[PDB]
């Protein structure tokens, strides 16, 4: 089965074989489709197709709601009705079947998304928002006009929202481990902390288990141990911005006495049910106002990282120890100890079909 | 306005 | 990986009952747990559902207001609270599980707990 | 909205090695979101097909499903002696999730 | 006039010409004095002098009050009663005349404090504290014993607390200026902030005037402007510690509109009356439980900074702008802008006298 | 640099008066401000003091409980609040200033205000 | 504790160019913390000496102060015609700060 | 126990 859409006039129609185009880091899946035309009612003499990755965001200074500004991250276009000699490409398996079914008045088009481009990520809108989805999204548009610069009339065009998604790697990396050794003023005996996760790659909804090991040789007791999962999102619209948002946490009232060790295993599970109120939280790209999970981690093209546009999402686990206060300095010094563990959160590769859209609808 | 579905036979 | 439920039994009409379904091998955040009942000799019928990742619960129109479903993630157990059990609520209840990402049918089922009213 | 998944025949009889076709019809379009289950008397139903054409893992290859508009069909290439059970047809695109009335296959 | 002290037994006495020894960074004033002995009452055959810079601090794990742990930073000693041929040094102007007054049974002693040593700084004790003064202090001790390591008796020795202090340099440095340019995600127009003080050097009680200039071209308003004076103290007892304590602050409800400038002058004056509750605040070294002002800045020996022992005190002024929140990210990003200005807080060189201890006593 | 005070005047015994001393050229944090009174034909006598850096106030034994001294930093002014003025509290009051770091006598004096009871 | 600073003579007469010595005695030891003031009739007192021997800035060098135990002495080398004023002796080591009764120098 | 003062004549 393939998807199709028609203009409000009904004289133009574009077909797509899928909506989610997988990104293999090295190369993205081609975007292919078939356009149905009617030459008798197309005295415009041209039909154009267009692919556009655009950052869309709602203004804060402007009082009017719904209105949003946009910036093009990548734009491509194609001739389809008059067969362009330069745009000759071999037809894909589905495209030639679509041609054979629809007949003479149906023409193909193909794009190739270049690597190092943002994946579809939607920032979570607050309860006061009513406009279109914010963040990075892709859109395929087909229209008819005597020229590129001619004013576009919605009546004579179509548009579909498509996504560029990534799935978990086939082989996990080394087990993430991290440790720190705080040394206090009172004595030359250090406070030692270690942590590690079971594995590098976690799936959405899978519980994250954190191992904590403490060796307290100092004279200060540990009051509390705090574990949290934080979502790091980097935005490169005009200038690099950085924000951190916690998505799950656990505070344990465990204490470590001087000259004693301590070991425990904590469990966490980031999920969206208890994060509904966090405006600006990054979520996986939406085609419409449906519900989607927390944004999956973005895989960078090894050591390229050429300040990728759009949004880059990553996760870490922070283990923090609350240390008692007093003595000479009291409340003035910073006595806490902390360490962070990075990890990856992603979907596994689906067997046959693209992700579905709220399978049982309300 | 509605994205419909179809089969390529 | 198994689903086992307990709590069903004979009860007077208008009373109340608790059905608990213990999940092993998978967690409630990564799965959506449903309750499906089958009247004696009749076909299957869906009664309730819950999705812990998004925090949503759904009920069949015939049991809205009477039943209430919750899942406690500390031990991976889903509870179905039945109140004001009518005479027609007798059936064999199955605990079912479907993938949260994404729904592809009820692959794992319970083994059947009976409610007699 | 409620969708009635009319499933026919209510019961059929077939011999070993025969080819059996079961039909399930929806009152409204449900896309390809249809699943098939097999229940033996007294036991929990066992999933067979999802997405109306995708075979569930571990199910023998003789079980196949097809779609044509809103008419979904389950077909068994060669009916083995362990397949004489009751089959239920389910649509999972709209809440509430409605099952078919069920078909019984007997010797 | 000179200071003198006698042992509880009364047979030994040591004279000093002053209590505050100035440190000129390049070389410290010599420590000189005269010991009055009594050979008939002294069959010990020796009399010793000692100079000791020691870090004293009250333990936190130990519940006993008054008891403190002590560490030597620099220790020196001298033979005084039997005139040591190897310890011959020329007599100072005061020392020779003290000899002339006291007669034969009076012997001199002189030390030389090496450079790059801590200045007397006392950490502020809390109301619950009862022990001796904490921090770095100097002490001159004269005792009698047949050997260095023989057990010391409290009744056979004397001890005086002396200080090593520094005064303001003769000429001020360049005027401290600092600025920053924050660029926001929404627009390519920056939020610019500048600040500067009138002069580098300030005295104790002299008010500090801060000049603030803001040029806001962004789309976000500035909610508040916050100015504070913070005391930085570095302790290198075993390992380098670091704490920051605010000693004065001022919050102004000033707002800057987009595409508009702003300028104002704020005034602050650090003082001890409103900082009584801040435990651990660094104060100038005390001889006793008297009252003293905030610790004066330590002048490092240019580019040596070989982790000077004890406590190193420095001050800064922080100018912070509170920027409004909202838009895409809302409460997740850090929208505030800040800049810091360093300055020096010291006494001027006294004309003829050294400090006096609570001149009108209660 | 100069000290000036105002507020003195005729009053009935048991009444109250306010003496305010305006300081210019130095700030109250770096200086300690004292009040010294001189009965007609008699010698000088100290009545009150205040040190804004340490936050201390001192009064003579003859005026304890009656007088109260405060200094407002915003305009470098020191106030002497006199209550229950007895018949012997008549004098010529001088505002005086001494260095906070450190006291070296009263180098700057006021002009003299008269309180007649 | 309060300290009574007995200051004598209560009043003395001297001629221009004469050498005048003024004595001020404390009831207890006050170290060298003594100050001297000069007051002309109707005007504020002008500071002369602090620390009992240190000349205040701008005061003519003919003024000098000395200490001997608890007996503090103010001496004028050559009494200029403007010096005929009232002098007060102050101890500033203990609160309350007590001034001397004062001496008068007249033609 | 008391740091006293004196003059060096």
């Amino acid at each position: 089965r393939v998807f199709k859409k028609a203009s409000p006039n009904g004289k133009l129609t574009v077909y797509l074989g899928k909506r989610d185009f997988v990104d293999h880091i090295d190369l993205v899946d081609p975007v292919d489709g078939v356009v149905l035309v009617d030459p008798e009612y197309l005295k415009e003499r041209r039909v154009y197709v267009t692919l556009t990755c655009a950052f869309r965001y709602g203004r804060e200074d402007l009082d009017v709601l719904g209105l949003t500004f946009r910036k093009d991250l990548f734009v491509a276009n194609v001739q389809s009705f008059p067969p362009a000699p330069e745009d000759k490409k071999p037809l894909t398996r589905l495209q030639e079947r679509l041609i054979k079914k629809l007949g003479e008045h149906a023409y193909p088009f193909t794009f190739e998304i270049p690597p190092n481009l943002p994946c579809s990520v939607t920032l979570q809108p607050g309860p006061e928002d009513t406009g279109k989805a914010c963040g990075v999204d892709y859109e395929v548009k087909a229209f008819c006009a005597e020229n590129l610069e001619e004013k576009i009339h919605k009546r004579n065009s179509v548009r579909l929202v498509i996504r560029k998604v990534q799935y978990a790697p086939e082989r996990p990396g080394p087990q993430p481990t991290a440790e720190t050794t705080r040394q206090f003023l009172m004595s030359d005996k250090p406070l030692h902390l270690e942590a590690s996760l079971d594995k590098e790659i976690y799936y959405h909804g899978e519980p994250i288990s954190v191992n904590v090991h403490v060796t307290n040789n100092t004279n200060k007791t540990v009051k509390k141990i705090k574990i949290s999962v934080r979502q790091y999102a980097d935005i490169c619209l005009f200038n690099t911005a950085q924000y951190k948002c916690p998505v799950a946490m656990e505070e344990a009232d465990d204490t470590v006495a001087p000259s004693s060790t301590f070991c425990k295993v904590y469990t966490l599970t980031p999920f969206l049910a208890n994060n509904r109120e966090k405006r600006g939280l990054a979520l996986d790209g939406k085609l419409k106002h449906e519900d989607t999970n927390l944004a999956s981690s973005t895989l960078l093209r090894e050591g390229a990282n050429r300040e990728i546009l759009g949004i880059i999402v990553s996760y870490k686990v922070k283990v923090k120890l609350v240390v008692s206060r007093g003595g000479l300095l009291g409340d003035l010094a910073s006595s806490d100890v902390a360490v962070e563990l990075p990890f990856t959160l992603m979907h596994p590769k689906p067997k046959e079909e693209p992700p579905h859209r709220e399978v049982p609808e309300s | 306005s509605f994205t419909r579905s179809t089969v390529d036979t | 990986v198994q689903l086992v439920e307990s709590g069903g039994g004979l009860v007077q009409p208008g009373g109340s009952l608790r059905l608990s379904c213990a999940a092993s091998g998978f967690n409630v955040y990564s799965s959506s747990i449903h309750w499906v009942r089958q009247a004696p000799g009749k076909g299957l019928e869906w009664v309730a559902s819950i999705s812990s990742y998004y925090g949503y619960t759904y009920y069949a129109d015939s049991v809205k207001g009477r039943f209430t479903i919750s899942a406690d993630t500390s031990k991976n157990t889903a509870y179905l609270q039945m109140n004001s059990l009518r005479a027609e609520d007798t059936a064999v209840y199955y605990c079912a599980r479907s993938r949260q990402f994404w729904y592809s049918g009820l692959d794992y089922w319970g083994q059947g707990t009976l409610v007699t009213v | 909205s409620d969708i009635q998944m009319t499933q026919s025949p209510s019961s059929l009889s077939a011999s070993v090695g025969d080819r059996v076709t079961i039909t399930c019809r929806a009152s409204q379009s449900v896309s390809s979101a249809v699943a098939w289950y097999q229940q033996k008397p007294g036991k929990a139903p066992k999933l067979l097909i999802y997405s109306a054409s995708s075979l569930y893992s571990g199910v023998p290859s003789r079980f196949s499903g097809s779609r044509s508009g809103t008419d979904f069909t389950l077909t068994i290439s060669s009916l083995q002696p362990e397949d004489f059970a009751t089959y239920y047809c389910q649509q999972y695109k709209y809440v509430p999730v409605t099952f078919g009335q069920g078909t019984k296959v007997e010797i």
